[PDB]
């Protein structure tokens, strides 16, 4: 903590 | 896993394995007050 | 990372991405230290008063990552986890103190080139190692700026350890013995910080005596990225070696 766009991936993975 | 890691721990298959360097441990390696 | 620069290829194998599902984003740091286990911040997954609150089914892992956005084809591997670890005494109440967590791959992962495990050190590590003055390095795909981007590959910085009384001086927090804190002092003339993104992450060092490294730390907090006078905070993973002993001797390894 600080106190102050992915490529899709393949259907399996999830489960 | 426990600690001192794993048999073959530590060591980069890119690197330390075949005695390669990356571009700056040696900064680290200077900062022990000068690395092995 | 702040002032820090592309990592090389297969630099650090041991390097995790903590993923989350849906929205699909990058959470956190981790590292890789056996076949099946995962160390990381206990803060990235609990903390209460943000209401975070993650689960085993929330998350995934992302092993051998160097891009970080894409999907690398053949090269990275991605895990489900089984079971999620945090320390007892975790405390988020109020300064962080012991933030650590493991978590259990629901299967071992095979190493290759651009994965593989850092060591956890000893005690004689430990004590030749972590001296002020001493410098480590830090990696991670956070931020680039404290309020900017977004890096494309992984990052990397090394950074000195600093004395425990600067350490004191430098915020209002409390400190406790289970943390150090890093970075350039304001006179050095030389940058570098994490940032958000980067948490969770490892903070290591080659031993000079057997050429191994070792992961003497793990990204926790700081106040801001990369000020002046500031410092960044990380968990002391050796004085919490026991309690990691203690996790995965009784619920396998
Ligand atoms: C996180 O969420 C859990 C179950 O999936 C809990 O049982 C647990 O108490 C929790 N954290 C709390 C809110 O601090």
């Amino acid at each position: 903590x600080v106190a102050t766009d992915y490529e899709e991936i393949p259907a399996a993975y999830a489960x | 896993t426990f600690g001192s890691g794993e048999a073959d721990c530590g060591l980069r298959p890119l690197f330390e394995k075949k005695s390669l360097e990356d571009k700056t441990e040696r900064e680290l390696l200077e900062s022990y007050i000068d690395g092995r | 990372i702040v002032e820090g620069s592309d990592a090389e290829i297969g630099m650090s194998p041991w390097q995790v991405m903590l993923f989350r599902k849906s929205p699909q984003e990058l959470l956190c740091g981790a590292s890789l230290i056996s076949d099946r286990w995962v160390l990381t911040a206990a803060h990235c997954l609990l903390y209460p008063p943000w209401d975070k609150n993650f689960t085993e089914n929330d998350l995934l892992v992302r092993i051998g990552k160097h891009s970080r956005t894409r999907y690398e084809r053949n090269i990275e591997k991605i895990s489900m986890l089984e079971k999620i670890y945090i320390h007892p005494r975790y405390n988020w109440r109020e300064n962080l103190d012991r933030d650590i967590a493991l978590m259990k791959l629901k299967k071992p992962v095979a190493f290759s080139d651009y994965i593989h495990p850092v060591c956890l050190p000893d005690r004689e590590t430990a004590a030749s190692l972590l001296q002020a003055g001493y410098k480590g390095r830090v990696t991670g795909w956070g931020n680039l700026k404290e309020t900017w981007g977004q890096p494309s590959v992984l990052q990397v910085v090394n950074l000195p350890i600093v004395e425990r009384p600067v350490c004191k001086d430098s915020t209002r927090i409390r400190i406790t013995d289970n943390m150090f804190c890093a970075g350039y002092k304001p006179d050095e003339g030389k940058r570098g910080d994490a940032c958000e993104g980067d948490s969770g992450g490892p903070f290591v060092m080659k031993s000079p005596f057997n050429n191994r490294w070792y992961q003497m730390g793990i990204v926790s907090w700081g106040e801001g990225c990369d000020r002046d006078g500031k410092y960044g905070f990380y968990t002391h993973v050796f004085r919490l070696k026991k309690w990691i002993q203690k996790v995965i001797d009784q619920f396998g390894e």
